């Protein structure tokens, strides 16, 4: 590739100095040079492309199949297609769609990758979990089937592994497959909830992994990154709601990451002169996952005024300022002065049936730090001399769902009980939300985001 | 009643390094990924010790990469590591990141191995490899036979460095081949376990460090 | 061998003809194209080789073929189409300042400092097009930024070494171009490496124009972390330096305004209002009705006057980073004087040292006025979402937890009881004192 | 024009604003305000 060699341009940008010719410079042709190395730019695809195939690599993939039908011996079936896997290799590095793990290519001729896996598993992969016996009873077509069932499967989030050869086309699957199986997990997986996060939460996993093998970002990449931000959100929902024990924190880090991924192709978009119709309610939702961040304001403030002025961001906004509280302790955060700390206008927007859901349930994660720092704050206005406060009193301004809730709350931060009726503040030692040498506090919700959440389904919830 | 007062776009990596990363799909940065990388690119010397299995290799080689100059006539860094295998595993992994930088050269040495053909290649502008990763046995007599010019050393990369200096003959060679190259330079290593024991004989040879120790 | 004559002249450290600016050095260049056209690269390198008084550093003859290079293709009819000599001759030129010990390095500095005000005026030019060229918003910028970085790593303190005297000046330039490409987070390394590369006793020692400009980016740079208080001693110590310089320059007035635009809300936020005396030259009279607007509401506690103002006045403060600062740190300045007011007509002046709920919450109904749960709006905004009448008891809790106001509140009473004084000296403190006791900021002198 | 500095070829702040009282349309009608409600009461 050269420098681009255009008379529009050209004139566009304007000679270097005034006139050439009074300099003494004589017009001259020149070759079109290589442009320099910092000037490349590696657009990603952006726009719908076109699925092809070889019809040598459709036709072992259809052989192969045949294969795992037939075949009844596991072991038998997996050293075969680890057989047929080392030759379809070799066909096709030599075709040229795949990375030889050793080239050094410039980068200006680098293979686009164009996955191929037309089931929603790849075949292979689903023969190799076959022996390992790391199929869940979900994949299975019957609970007792011993190979899981290519209608039913799905693939496994690979980790990055030293010395493991570049995925072929025949495991990475095409965009609008991933869509495709993207909607298997949200009609045919959702009501399996909670008893399979770990399974759900792997697989849409790899569906990321997928598009950053094939480095895509067209409309299906974005669509299927906002659907899984939002299984997200309500999954974590269901786990508090459920209570049942999970890795919150490997939760949020995905949830996290992929909020910045999904942010980073709205600006490609946008750079491209192209729209996202759905970017202002994931903006939100980047707002949300940093509360006590200052550097999600300012990049919210460079965005449009359309965007900035879309009533879900300002609904975000709205909480970022209501949470900011100025005796905010923890290892490693600078406090802000003037904070409002509005605990208590917090509590009455969470009631208010213009929030989205969704917003409700990323909300929920903070409800044990605001809870402590309304009572902290509040434990400061009071003289030695005050009566403890009544528990009705503070169910009304917390939003607590029952006695038993507060008692626990109470009991957490060693704040002394009277008569198992009221608190007395002036008990409590603890200046930060988080004890060193306790373990924290089980995340708790709001009965009023579940009773709303009940007359809405999954599904419908999902999609939007 | 009276009142009483009382993902790894936030570094701005090199576009060949990055589009080799996303090919491997490797966009999951762990904890001492997080931490290390943004001071890592900021040059100051960091003595991180991370669990086995959280990618702890290719963090380093992320670093080196990002900061690495190539010049043709000499070599840029030196990985030093005591186990033959590891070392493959540890070129194999440069092999996969300098994927779209051809005029990155890496060649590896080890113990055993004919040390004039590990000159030769050397000696070859072609061959010439700008990160070397050797045994401490076989990169101290490249060494002491003036095979490898030191001078244009940028970065010092250990990989296990307890179990390195925790052999006197070896903190020895490592103490010597150190002298061949210039101060000014950075010193990294990383381990999965580091006593107490050998951070004053680490940080010997460090200065101004980023110490993590699990 | 007008070429020979060129390089016996770039060999002895007189750099004069050395320049990327052709304005004063095209004759030279197009007698130069003229004699070296039709010449290949590796003849230019055996040229600079064998050439005498040549030193015998790689990385020095390494810039001069690309400067020759680079006279041999340059075309000045076409800027974007000369883009890629002038680039690599520039990260050449820098690349040669690198090493410490580099021949002529002293002679060299000037030339950097040239070069590196062109470059930037032609980056900017270039990316403003970044469509039609197929490269990426800010990526001209975004290079030279890496340029120089690799530059200001090189400095380390070691008679006034020719590095040292424009370390501030690579602060300075990195800055502006972190800021520039909207990546102002990139700063942070700057600012922790500057003090212990630099050699001089005192931070005042450099250029009283190199030390206004890094405040004000210093404490720009404060300000999008939500520190107020460290940003605004640097906004201050800033402007005071300014006003020493005369005024005759005129490029000094749209300096002064421009940090102004920032100090005047800082300020605002710790309870300073500031004077239009000594502010009316730099200041539009315009810009001062608007402030004064602002002022006026703040001063006597009207939150229905900043939420209007901040709606207003949305775009332009957006633009500078400011909006959802002032939005969530002007509200509780503005609680304190309306509570300072209604106090000292109910305590002071009445003799009635309890203040009942229901009393607050009709100040607070006159102030706030309409909100978002009112039938008047419908949509929630960030105007109207906020501030509420019905809370009066979270916002005396939060006066008195940041020190602004001296009372204790009774909730199962439903009042809150202050000191009985004369004094409101005693109830409601002085809003600066307290704020900045709360909230130390660093000196105003680095070291 | 933009925030980026250009090339170079005494008190001021009101250190007593809230001890000075200036008459506004804003404070009378809240010194209404607290007047009718003493009345009520």
């Amino acid at each position: 590739k050269y420098m681009i060699n255009d008379a529009k341009t050209i004139q566009l940008v304007g000679p270097l100095i005034s006139s050439p010719d009074n300099l003494g410079f004589q017009k001259r042709s020149h070759k079109a040079r290589e442009l320099p190395r910092f000037l490349i730019n590696q657009e990603p695809q952006l726009e719908k492309r076109a699925f092809v195939q070889d019809p040598w690599d459709k036709a072992n993939q259809e052989k192969m199949i045949s294969l795992e039908e037939s075949i009844d011996d596991l072991n038998e079936l997996y050293e075969t297609l680890k057989k047929m896997r080392n030759t379809e290799r070799s066909i096709m590095e030599e075709k040229g769609l795949v990375d030889k793990a050793d080239s050094a290519k410039d980068l200006y001729d680098a293979i686009v990758f164009q996955g191929t896996c037309l089931d929603m598993c790849p075949t292979f992969e689903r023969s190799r979990r076959n022996v390992e016996y790391t199929v869940y009873s979900y994949e299975k077509n019957q609970p007792n089937d011993k190979k899981a069932s290519r209608t039913k499967a799905l693939k496994v989030f690979a980790r990055p592994a030293a010395a493991a050869a570049p995925p072929l086309p025949s495991d990475v699957r095409p965009p609008h497959i991933l869509v495709k199986t993207l909607d298997y997990i949200v009609d045919n997986l959702l009501t399996t909830l909670p008893e399979s996060e770990g399974f759900l939460w792997d697989r849409m996993r790899s569906i990321r992994q997928d598009f950053t093998y094939q480095n895509y970002s067209g409309p299906e990449a974005v669509d299927c990154n906002e659907r899984i931000v939002r299984i997200h959100l309500l999954i974590l929902h269901i786990m508090v709601k459920s209570n049942v024990e999970f890795s919150l924190q490997q939760e949020l880090e995905q949830l996290h990451k992929s909020l910045i991924t999904l942010s980073e192709i709205y600006d490609d978009v946008r750079s491209s002169g192209g729209t996202c119709p759905n970017e202002a309610e994931f903006r939100a939702y980047a707002l949300l996952s940093k509360i006590r961040d200052p550097q999600y304001d300012e990049n919210i403030q460079r965005l449009p005024k359309h965007i900035f002025q879309d009533k879900l961001v300002q609904m975000a906004l709205c909480f970022r300022r209501v949470i900011s509280n100025s005796a905010y302790t923890e290892r490693g955060f600078v406090k802000t002065e003037n904070c409002l700390n509005f605990y208590a206008r917090f509590f009455q927007l969470m009631q208010s049936p213009s929030l989205p859901l969704l917003m409700g349930f990323f909300l929920q994660m903070h409800l044990t730090d605001i809870r402590f720092y309304a009572l902290r704050a509040l434990s400061h206005t009071l003289n030695k001399k005050h009566k403890p406060i009544p528990f009705i009193y503070l169910e009304n301004m917390l939003l607590f769902n029952n006695r038993q809730e507060i008692i626990e709350f109470c009991n957490y931060y060693s704040i002394e009980i009277i008569n198992g009726d009221a608190a007395d503040l002036k008990t409590l030692q603890h200046y930060s939300h988080k004890l060193s040498e306790t373990q924290p506090l089980k995340k708790t919700y709001l009965t009023c985001l579940e009773r709303r959440l009940q007359k809405t389904t999954y599904k419908g919830l999902i999609n939007g | 009643l009276e009142y009483s007062d009382n993902g790894f776009k936030d570094f701005l990596l090199k576009p060949e390094l990055s589009r080799a990363i996303i090919d491997c799909g490797f966009e999951h940065p762990s904890e001492v990924q997080q931490h290390t990388i943004p001071q890592s690119i900021h040059g100051t010397d960091v003595l991180c010790q991370a669990k086995s299995g959280l990618g702890k290799t290719a963090v380093f080689v992320l670093s080196t990469l990002q900061q690495l100059x190539p010049v043709p006539g000499e070599v840029a860094v030196v990985v030093i590591c005591n186990a033959r295998e590891l070392a493959y595993q540890i070129r194999n992994e440069y092999l996969r990141f300098s994927k779209y930088m051809p005029d990155v050269k890496t060649a590896v040495f080890y113990g055993g191995t004919p040390i004039s053909k590990d000159a030769e290649l050397l000696k070859n502008k072609d061959t010439a490899p700008h990160i070397v990763v050797a045994t401490p046995g076989r990169l101290k007599a490249l060494v002491r036979e003036k095979y490898i010019d030191l001078s244009h050393v940028k970065n010092f990369v250990i990989d296990e460095c307890d179990k390195v200096l925790e052999e006197l003959d070896m903190r020895r060679d490592v103490q010597e081949i150190f002298r061949a190259t210039p101060r000014d330079k950075q010193v990294m290593m990383f381990s999965a376990t580091l006593s107490q024991e050998i951070r004053p004989i680490c940080r010997r040879f460090l200065q101004n460090p980023l110490e993590i120790f699990v | 061998d007008m070429a020979n004559q060129l390089l016996d002249e770039l060999a002895h450290g007189n750099f004069s003809h050395l320049t990327l600016n052709l304005s004063q050095n095209g004759r030279e260049i197009a007698i130069l194209q003229k004699q070296l056209t039709g010449f290949d690269d590796k003849q230019l390198e055996t040229f600079v080789e064998q050439h005498p008084a040549m030193p015998n550093d790689t990385r020095f003859k390494i810039m001069c073929t690309s400067f020759l290079n680079y006279a041999r293709d340059v075309d000045p009819w076409s800027a974007w189409s000369s883009s890629d000599l002038i680039f690599e001759f520039y990260q050449c030129l820098i690349n040669c300042l690198i090493n410490d010990n580099a021949p002529h390095i002293e002679m060299l500095i000037p030339v950097a400092t040239r070069e590196t005000e062109f470059i930037i005026n032609l980056a900017g030019k270039l990316d403003s097009f970044h469509l039609q060229l197929h490269t990426r918003s800010h990526q001209f910028l975004s290079h030279i930024s890496s340029i120089l970085s690799r530059l200001f790593n090189s400095i380390k303190p070691p008679n006034i070494p020719g590095k040292q005297r424009i370390l501030l000046y690579l602060v300075n330039k990195l800055n502006n171009i972190y800021f520039r490409i909207e990546s102002p987070q990139l700063c942070s390394n700057i600012f922790k490496n500057f003090q212990p590369k630099s050699m001089l006793a005192h931070f005042n020692e450099y250029q009283l124009d190199q030390q206004i400009e890094y405040r004000y980016l210093l404490g720009r740079y404060y300000l999008l972390n939500s520190q107020v208080h460290n940003a605004f001693v640097q906004f201050n110590e800033a402007f005071q330096s300014l006003l020493n310089l005369p005024l005759t320059n005129q490029a000094i007035t749209r300096n002064g305004t421009r940090i102004l635009n920032y100090m005047i809300p800082t300020g605002l936020i710790l309870g300073k209002m500031v004077k239009w005396g000594p502010l009316r030259p730099f200041l539009s009279q315009e810009t001062i009705d608007n402030w004064s607007v602002l002022y006026k509401h703040v001063r006597y506690g009207n939150i229905q006057g900043v939420s209007l103002w901040l709606r207003q006045n949305e775009r332009h403060l957006c633009a500078r980073q400011l909006l959802i600062v002032l939005l969530e740190k002007l509200p509780m300045v503005t609680y304190r004087n309306l509570i300072k007011t209604v106090i000292k007509s109910w305590t002071t002046e009445w003799g009635q040292n309890k203040l009942p709920y229901s009393l607050i919450e009709r100040v607070l109904q006159l102030s706030i006025g309409p909100t978002f749960e009112d039938p008047g709006a419908q949509e929630i905004t960030i105007y109207n979402g906020i501030h509420s009448p019905k809370n009066v008891e979270n916002v005396l809790v939060t006066l008195i937890n940041l020190g602004l106001l001296r009372a204790n509140c009774f909730p199962q009473l439903q009042l809150c009881v202050v000191k009985k004084t004369t004094m409101i000296q005693e109830i409601v403190p002085p809003v600066n004192e307290r704020i900045t006791k709360m909230f130390p900021a660093h000196s105003h002198v680095l070291w | 024009e933009d925030d980026e500095f250009e090339d170079f070829p005494t008190n001021i702040w009101e250190e007593n604003w809230d001890d000075v009282e200036v008459d506004d349309d804003f404070t009378n009608e809240l010194k209404a305000e607290l007047d009718r409600y003493k009345r009520e009461n």
